[PDB]
C-alpha cells in the first residue's frame, strides 16, 4: 500500500550509494591494517562527502 | 534385466504452476479426462499419447512434469538419454523394449524423457554404431501402440528442438512452446514465492515486481527470491545491537536487530541469541531491489532467435 | 601510542555500518566524522 | 563401479586465503550456516544449490577448494573433468549416476567439479557422440534431488565461462568471479610465504614487492617465493669460496659463501662441510629482484576483456 513507483529509482540509487560507502569504509580499514593513514583519510573523506550529498 | 527407474511422488500442485494454462488444459484432457470418463473415448476418437514441451531452460518444463506426476494418480516413469540406455553393445535397445513392455503392462503409465534431442543421429559415429539403431528402436516402438489401444503416455522435453532430427517429428503427436513468463505470470509467481513470511505483503507492489523483472525465468525468479530471503539473515550476521520487542503479555522477552544509538540497543554476537527469543528484520521492498541488482541480463536473445523461429514455423503445432 | 586509537576507529566504522544497515543516516554521519577526526588526531 | 574419490582433509584455513571476503561469506552461509543451524530451513527458506567459480587460471581456485574442504565439516567430493570421460565409447555416465547416488546418500555432502568448461567444452558436431549425452546427464541429474531435501552443494570451476552453454548457465546457479590478486592481496601472500628464514625485514619491503609485482597470480607468487628461497642454496652451490662469521662459543667456525677476492676465503666445496658449521646467505631484495627479472606475465589482456565481458553480463550472480 502507498507506492507511486517512481521512488524505486531513488531508493536503488541511495542503496548503491550506501554500498559504495560501505566499500570505502572497508578499504579504509584495510589501509589502516597497512598503517597507511593518508589513504584511510582520503577514503573516509570520500565516504563522508558521499554520505553528505544525499 | 528390468532395472526399476523411480516412481516417487513430488508434491507440486496445478496451482503452483502460473501461466499459459492452455497447456494445463491439454494435459488434463489428455490424461485425467481419459481416466475419469473412459466411455468418452470409444470408437473413432482415440486418446492423445505423446506430448513434448520446448523452450528456453528454466521455464518450469521440469516443474510442469513434476506437477503432472503429482496430479496423475498413475505410474510415472522418468528417464534421460544417458540413463539406463547403453552397454558394451546391443542391449540398450533390448532395455528399451523391456521398458515399453513394462509400460504396456502398467495402464495407466507415463514415460518422461528429458532432453529428447540427445537421442538423435543423421551422419556421425552414433549413426554408424548405436544412435541410429537407438533412434530406429524408438521409432518402431512409438508406432503400433499409437495404433488402437494405449495406457502409456509419452512426455518429451527439449531446449533445442531443431537438433532433434525430422524422423521423430511427424511420427510424434503434440508439441507446445513454453515461453518465458510474461508480466502477469511473473507477478503471480512473486505472490506464490512469498508464502507464509509476513511483511511486506503489498498487493500494489507485486505488479511493480513483475514489471521490473522482464524476460527472466522461473529459476531466475526463484534465485532472486532466495537472494531477498537472505537479506534479513545477512543483516543479523552484520548486526551487533539488538533490542526487545515482544511485551510481557507474551511467553518471554524477544530481541530484534536495532539501530546502534537507541535506548535498549545492547551489542553482542547473533550466535548468543537463542531461537525462543529470536526476531528478524522484516522484508522490505529494498531487499527485493537489492536482489534484482545482483540479477543481470540473464537470458540471451540468441535463444529468442531460433526459439521464435521454430515458433513462427511450428509453435503450438502438434509436430 | 597508535594501536588502540586504530581499534577505536575500527569500532566507530563498525557502528557507522550498523547504523547504515538500519538507515540511521545521522548516526552514520556522526560516527564516520568521529572516525575521521580521530584518524586526523593520530 | 565406485571409482574412488578422496575426501580427506587438506588442512587450509579461511585465514590462509586473501580477498573476496564476500564470496567467503556466501560460502559460510552456503555450508557453515546450514551445518550450524539447520532448523532455520523450515518453510520457504532453502539452501543454495550450485556455485561456479570463474576467472583466469592460477588464481587459487584449487586453493579455495582446499579451504572449503577444510572448513566444510562434512563429506567433501573433489573431481577433475579429466576423470570419467569414457571407457568403451558406450559407457560413461553410469559412473556419474552412481557418483551422485553416493553423494545423495551422504548428506551433507559437497561436490567440487574442476574445469567444468571441458566436458561440456563445448563445440558442435563432435558433441553428438558421448559428449552431448554427458551434457544431458549433468542437466538431468541436477534436477533429481534438487527440490525439497538437499544435502548436496555443487561447486564448479572454470577458466572460460563464455563457452559454457545457456542450458547450464541459467539452470546451474550462483557464479562468482575470482580475479587476479591486487597490491594488497599480493602483499599479504608475500607475508604469508616466509618460513623460518629471517630474510629481509619490515613491511616496507613487502609493500614494495606487492606494488612492483603486478598482473601475477598466487601460483606465480609461490614460484617467485620458491625461487628466492633457493637462491641462497644456489649461492652455496656455485661459490666454493666460504668464510667464517660466528664466534668460537658455537660448535665451530660457521661458514658462508663469499667472493674469491675476500679475506678469509677458503675454497673447499660443500662436500666436506659439517651440519653445524653451516651459514646460509640471508634472503635479500636481490633474490626478489632476479626473481622478477625471471618472472614474465602469464595472461593476455584479451582474456581479461572476456572475463570482464562475462562479468558485465552475468557477474557476481548465477543467472
Ligand atoms: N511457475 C513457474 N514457472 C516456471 N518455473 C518455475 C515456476 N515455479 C517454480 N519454477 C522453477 O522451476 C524449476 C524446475 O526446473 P525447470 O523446469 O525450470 O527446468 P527446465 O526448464 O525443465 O530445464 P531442463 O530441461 O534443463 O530441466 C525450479 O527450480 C523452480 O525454481
Ligand atoms: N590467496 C591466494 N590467491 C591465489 N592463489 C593462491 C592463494 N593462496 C595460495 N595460492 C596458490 O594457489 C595454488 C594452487 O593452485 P591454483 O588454485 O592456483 O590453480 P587453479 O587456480 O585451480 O588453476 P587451474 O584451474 O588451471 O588448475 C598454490 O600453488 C598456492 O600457492
Amino acid at each position: 500500500k502507498s507506492y507511486t513507483k517512481d521512488e524505486l529509482t531513488k531508493i536503488m540509487d541511495r542503496a548503491s550509494k550506501i554500498e559504495q560507502i560501505q566499500k570505502l569504509a572497508k578499504y579504509a580499514i584495510s589501509a589502516l591494517n597497512y598503517e597507511d593513514l593518508p589513504t584511510a583519510k582520503d577514503e573516509l573523506t570520500k565516504a563522508l562527502d558521499l554520505l553528505n550529498s544525499i | 534385466l528390468s532395472s526399476a527407474i523411480l516412481s516417487e511422488k513430488p508434491n507440486v500442485k496445478w496451482e503452483d504452476v502460473a501461466g499459459l494454462e492452455g497447456a494445463k488444459e491439454a494435459l488434463k484432457e489428455a490424461v485425467i479426462l481419459p481416466v475419469k470418463f473412459p466411455h468418452l473415448f470409444k470408437g473413432n476418437r482415440k486418446p492423445t499419447s505423446g506430448i513434448l514441451l520446448y523452450g528456453p531452460p528454466g521455464t518450469g518444463k521440469s516443474y510442469l512434469a513434476k506437477a503432472v506426476a503429482t496430479e496423475a494418480n498413475s505410474t510415472f516413469f522418468s528417464v534421460s538419454s544417458s540413463d539406463l540406455v547403453s552397454k558394451w553393445m546391443g542391449e540398450s535397445e533390448k532395455l528399451v523394449k523391456q521398458l515399453f513392455a513394462m509400460a504396456r503392462e502398467n495402464k495407466p503409465s507415463i514415460i518422461f524423457i528429458d532432453q529428447v534431442d540427445a537421442l538423435t543421429g543423421t551422419r556421425g559415429e552414433g549413426e554408424s554404431e548405436a544412435s541410429r539403431r537407438i533412434k530406429t528402436e524408438l521409432l518402431v516402438q512409438m508406432n503400433g501402440v499409437g495404433n488402437d489401444s494405449q495406457g502409456v503416455l509419452v512426455l518429451g522435453a527439449t531446449n533445442i528442438p531443431w537438433q532433434l532430427d525430422s524422423a521423430i517429428r511427424r511420427r510424434f503427436e503434440r508439441r507446445i512452446y513454453i515461453p518465458l513468463p510474461d508480466l502477469a505470470a511473473r507477478t503471480t509467481m512473486f505472490e506464490i514465492n512469498v508464502g507464509d513470511t509476513p511483511c511486506v505483503l503489498t498487493k500494489e507492489d507485486y505488479r511493480t515486481l513483475g514489471a521490473m523483472t522482464e524476460g527472466y525465468s522461473g529459476s531466475d525468479i526463484a534465485v532472486v527470491v532466495k537472494d531477498a530471503l537472505m537479506q534479513p539473515i545477512r543483516k543479523i550476521q552484520s548486526a551487533t545491537h539488538f533490542k526487545d520487542v515482544s511485551t510481557e503479555d507474551d511467553e518471554t522477552r524477544k530481541l530484534t536487530p536495532c539501530s546502534p544509538g537507541d535506548d535498549g540497543a545492547i551489542e553482542m554476537s547473533w550466535t548468543d541469541i537463542e531461537a525462543d527469543e529470536l526476531k528478524e528484520p522484516d522484508l522490505t521492498i529494498k531487499d527485493f531491489l537489492k536482489a534484482i541488482k545482483s540479477t543481470r541480463p540473464t537470458v540471451n536473445e540468441d535463444d529468442l532467435l531460433k526459439q521464435e523461429q521454430f515458433t513462427r514455423d511450428f509453435g503450438q503445432e502438434g509436430n
